């Protein structure tokens, strides 16, 4: 096994920057074939074969090295290239990847769209009861929240997903999904996703009642 | 164009056995070399299998070899992969590929991919919840397993689905929608939620107000 | 069942060993000097070339006169006749080749031979190691004796624009159907020695189961085939007063006139190789024996012995296929056997290869040729060409 040491992995980045990524081999290799992959698809050829790029890719992205160090370079970046880059070899058997770079992109720091909600109708007659918020359009990524139920965080039944960069304007989304029981829930009345973002510094409150 | 399309996924108990397929089209199969490549949760491309013109050759690494067997139907367009004595170790997204004309060893063509679950726990159907309160809306889809479900709405460039989360045993995932608040309920919205694990799907109209 | 071999053959030794010129010739092609002999007292270099020189002829400087006319004898002053044998009669030289095969009628083996072998051989014969070289015109079967074995002579005393003899060899359109020929040109040249120029085909170097390119190369300008294989033999392997006795009519000083008497004979080592370019007219010569041709439609391998003209299309597209399947001689059907198979990772049948990828079919092979590049080559070519064995596995070997 040749091992493909891909470096960094995550390479943030605003729209118009020159931004290069490595690849270093373990053992020598004659040239280093590149993968983009967006969410939710298989990764499709780049670069083939160090220099050479790909059908259809735009000529804003390169490719160059020898022996260990190879290195993609995009010229100027666009939201469309926030996907994660994986280098291969096939120049020694069995062939072998890296674990990949994530590029992110940059974007004037906006907050979200909060909305809370409560449990549906139907949840409640034969189980729990699953109170919902939404946090959807924002950047940067980390986004604290907190579910408070009178006065007090509840914090052991949240989940909390994020979801990929967007591809068009390049934001981040989030949906908290705090869990209880439906005597446990009759017992309360506030409940509130109280949200800290590097916007405000006072927090995004958003409450309910239940009378 | 080039056309590959996986299929034949789905749970099974580590130990224990499943084929797969990938369909072939929009060029002559037999002139080419067909191979596997999976990816992990953790996002780690790794090759599983080559097969070569006619079947006469295939190649594996020392990660699956015994176990894993590549196989093509060169009479129909099809390639395949027997996988035995099966582990949480081959639990991946499974992809078919194709080489090409230049002989570099790359993976020019992919199909979508098709998903391979191998965990001892068993299967269930999900609980469709609607959110209620322009204004956001969504879907809950808990209590599930294996992945993947995939919601669709009835405006997808205002559409977010959110990832998966092993809850306890079951996954859990949320997905979100955003249209013009006079739209609603004037216009009647509806997500609608397949699992084809369990081999099920479920629809639900969110009420107003 | 298919497991690779770790043995590192060749399977163009059998058909390169006529391009090595210094095993095969062992001896200088431009100037040729490779012997010393006697002659009368003091020790001179003659020509000793194993292989004929196709289209060779000594260019005379201020002169309309032949090197293949008679040497000026007495009054015949200036040195401004030629090379070759005094026209005393003819019954030694000049020949017809029907009068060779008149005079040898008799014996059985020399009857045998072919022309350019029957002409050297007669020229062979006449009296120490000293014989004569000879020139052999094909399009007139005409067998030309030497009597001066000298080749140049382009000093820097007496030779730049100012009676004393001035030459240098050449391969130019007049000397083409021409072949040079020392007294020790094997008779089995036809088999041995390179003539015909290969088609499809530039020289390389055999780096691990595929010809490869040569990388230390001298590009040059040449418009057609001929003024590349006459560049060639310009860089070629060269091992490099008398006016009183020349009209005197001396057998001994006129034999030895203009030759050296201490060893700097090349031995066939030099820039004998080349590579023609037919699209982009460039014609890359090198100085390292080639061991494999590469199968490249706009190429043409020309060496300085071989003709300025002739050119043998078929490539010998076979050779890959015949070595795998003669290296399944395990035999001596696949069930209870399995196939350890040999280092060749080029072949015309892209089954045979076995590679780990999808091979490269070169689209320049006129044979059809798949190259398996996925897999882990123990040899590169290292300073001066040199094929060599890489670090990772040298103690093996």
């Amino acid at each position: 096994q040749i091992v493909l040491s891909q470096s960094p992995a995550i390479l943030s980045a605003s729209p118009g920057e020159k931004v290069t990524m490595t690849c270093r081999a373990s053992s020598s290799v004659s040239y280093m074939h590149w993968y983009q992959q967006k969410p939710g698809s298989s990764p499709k050829p780049w670069i083939y074969a160090t220099f050479n790029l790909a059908s259809g890719v735009p000529a804003r992205f390169s490719g160059s090295g020898s022996g260990t160090s190879y290195s993609l370079t995009i010229s100027r970046v666009e939201a469309e290239d926030a996907a994660t880059y994986y280098c291969q070899q096939w120049s020694s058997n069995p062939p072998t990847f890296g674990a990949g770079t994530k590029l992110e992109l940059k974007r004037a720091d906006a907050a979200p769209t909060v909305s809370i909600f409560p449990p549906s109708s139907e949840q409640l007659t034969s189980g729990g009861a699953s109170v919902v918020c939404f946090l959807n359009n924002f950047y940067p990524k980390d986004i604290n929240v907190k579910w408070k139920i009178d006065g007090s965080e509840r914090q052991n039944g949240v989940l909390n997903s994020w979801t990929d960069q967007d591809s068009k304007d390049s934001t981040y989304s989030m949906s908290s999904t705090l869990t209880l029981t439906k005597d446990e829930y009759e017992r309360h009345n506030s409940y509130t996703c109280e949200a800290t973002h590097k916007t405000s510094t006072s927090p995004i409150v958003k409450s309910f009642n239940r009378n | 164009e080039v056309q590959l399309v996986e299929s034949g996924g789905g749970l099974v108990k580590p130990g224990g056995s499943l084929k797969l397929s990938c369909a072939a089209s929009g060029f002559t199969f037999s002139d080419y070399y067909m191979y596997w490549v999976r990816q992990t949760p953790e996002k780690r491309l790794e090759w599983v299998a080559t097969i070569n013109d006619g079947g006469t050759y295939t190649y594996y690494p020392d990660s699956v070899k015994g176990r894993f067997t590549i196989s093509r139907d060169n009479a129909k367009n099809n390639l395949y992969l027997q996988m035995s004595s099966l582990k949480s170790e081959d639990t991946a997204m499974y992809f078919c590929a194709r080489g090409s004309q230049l002989g570099r060893g790359e993976f020019a063509y992919w199909g979508q991919g098709t998903l391979v679950t191998v965990s001892a726990a068993k299967t269930t159907p999900p609980s469709v919840y609607p959110l209620a309160p322009s204004v956001t809306l969504g879907c809950l889809v808990k209590g599930y397993f294996p992945e993947s479900v995939t919601v669709t709405w009835n405006l997808s460039s205002s559409v977010h689905t959110f990832p998966a989360l092993l809850q306890s045993g079951l996954y859990t995932m949320s997905s979100s929608v955003t249209v013009p608040s006079s739209t609603w309920p004037s216009q009647t919205v509806t997500c609608s939620v397949a699992h084809p694990a369990s081999s099920t799907t479920v629809d639900k109209k969110l009420e107003p107000s | 069942t298919v497991e690779r071999s770790t043995r590192m053959g060749n399977p163009w030794k059998a058909f390169m060993e006529k391009y090595d010129i210094e095993r095969t010739h062992s001896s200088g092609v431009r100037v040729d000097l490779g012997e010393d002999a006697e002659v009368e007292n003091a020790k001179y270099r003659i020509p000793a070339g194993r292989c004929p020189v196709f289209g060779k002829g000594i260019v005379i400087e201020n002169s309309d006169v032949s090197f293949l006319r008679p040497v000026a004898t007495g009054d015949q002053k200036l040195k401004d006749g030629g090379f070759a044998f005094p026209n005393a009669n003819d019954h030694i030289s000049p020949m017809t080749l029907a009068n060779l095969k008149e005079r040898y009628k008799d014996n059985v083996e020399m009857m045998k031979l072919n022309d350019i072998a029957l002409c050297r051989t007669h020229a062979a014969s006449f009296v120490s190691n000293y014989r004569h070289p000879a020139v052999y015109d094909e399009k007139e079967k005409t067998c030309h004796m030497l009597y001066l074995s000298a080749q140049e002579n382009m000093g820097p005393r007496y030779c730049s624009p100012d009676a004393v003899f001035c030459f240098k060899p050449d391969k130019d359109e007049s000397f083409e159907n021409l072949v040079y020929l020392s007294k020790n040109v094997r008779n089995d040249w036809d088999k041995k020695c390179p003539r015909k120029n290969l088609g499809n085909a530039k020289f390389g170097l055999w780096v691990d189961g595929n010809c490869e390119e040569i990388p230390y190369v001298k590009e040059v300008e040449a418009e057609d085939l001929r003024e590349c294989n006459r560049i060639v033999f310009g860089a070629s392997a060269s091992d490099q007063k008398i006016q009183q006795g020349f009209r005197q009519n001396n057998r001994e000083m006129i034999k030895s006139a203009f030759l050296p008497v201490d060893n700097f004979k090349s031995k066939g080592r030099g820039f004998n190789w080349a590579n023609f370019d037919s699209v982009k007219k460039k014609c890359y010569i090198f100085n390292t024996k080639p061991t494999c041709l590469i199968n490249d439609k706009n190429f043409i391998a020309t060496t300085a012995l071989s003709h300025p003209q002739e050119v043998d299309l078929e490539f010998p597209c076979s050779i890959y296929k015949d070595e795998i399947e003669r290296e399944i001689k395990k035999q001596s059907s696949v069930d209870g056997e399995r196939i350890v198979l040999p280092r060749i990772f080029i072949s015309n049948d892209k089954e045979s290869i076995k590679c780990p990828c999808e091979p490269e079919r070169i689209s320049q092979s006129t044979c059809n040729f798949y190259v398996c590049n996925c897999v882990e080559k123990r040899a590169e070519i290292k300073e001066n060409n040199q094929v060599v064995i890489k670090e990772e596995f040298r103690n093996y070997y």
